[PDB]
């Protein structure tokens, strides 16, 4: 995607929050930007920390969320004003109440305004609401599992990336990020005990997705096969894309 | 053999 160096980007820091909600998003040498999120259902809850790390307030502080046109219809976002003054040393929180309406690909921008020595200061981070936050793990037994996953028929509803690691293949990363993506983490289902089997719903208002996924690693060839089987083609896409980047 | 086929 976007082109040029993830540097001082809206980004930096997107990725490490798909599959925990806690920590810093952001930091520049005057505002540090902190997450706490918890997820239930199609809904979840993000609180937002603005950190003044300077010895000065900062007035006119306005923090705003914004949902490209698509988004819009897929995710609404409800929030309250914060004080507009923040100072030196001290935190301000935002609460922002979250409502997945259908699966959805793009992030909110959170933009931040406000002034600082008299001068006007500007920051856009992407948001890290992503689809995989509204799974319900859903566990169920090694038959359960192939009968399910052997009731695909649309072909497009299966979606499989064979990639290379970006990150060590370490077993219990590896488990802990699954299941911080928010499936189920199924063991005794694929014989390989090497292999990672996942099993979940994505919960919108409109519709609810059953959602299979099966990880192989190749630690020889630093190497992974994931395979997503769903009820939605879309979310199949998704949902390999966002976990593909985390291994 | 291969319960995924």
């Amino acid at each position: 995607g976007s082109p040029g160096i993830r540097l001082g980007s809206s980004e930096d820091n997107f990725a490490r929050f798909v599959c925990k909600n806690n920590g810093v998003l952001f930091e520049n040498q005057l505002l540090q930007i902190g997450l706490k999120s918890e997820f239930r259902q199609n809904l979840g809850r993000m609180f937002i920390f603005y950190g003044n790390k300077t010895s000065t307030q900062f007035l006119n502080f306005t923090p705003t969320l914004i949902c490209a046109d698509d988004l819009q219809t897929n995710l609404n976002l409800q929030t309250k004003p914060v004080d507009p003054t923040v100072d030196g040393g001290a935190q301000v929180q935002q609460v922002v109440n979250i409502e997945c309406i259908s699966d959805f690909t793009e992030a909110p921008v959170l933009n931040i305004q406000f002034r600082y020595g008299g001068t006007f200061q500007n920051v856009s981070v992407k948001l890290p609401i992503t689809l995989n936050k509204f799974f319900q793990p859903t566990e169920m037994a090694s038959q359960d599992f192939f009968q399910r996953w052997k009731q695909l028929s649309n072909p497009q509803q299966e979606v499989q990336n064979i990639f290379k690691a970006k990150h060590p293949m370490d077993t219990e990363i590896t488990k802990a990020k699954i299941i911080g993506f928010g499936s189920a983490l199924l063991e005794e289902v694929d014989p390989n005990p090497a292999n990672f089997v996942g099993a979940g719903i994505i919960h919108t208002k409109t519709t609810q997705i059953g959602c299979l996924l099966r990880l192989e690693p190749n630690l020889q060839a630093q190497m992974y096969r994931l395979t997503l089987r769903t009820s939605k083609d879309t979310v199949s896409q998704r949902l390999c894309e966002l976990l593909s980047e985390q291994f | 053999s291969d319960p995924f086929k």
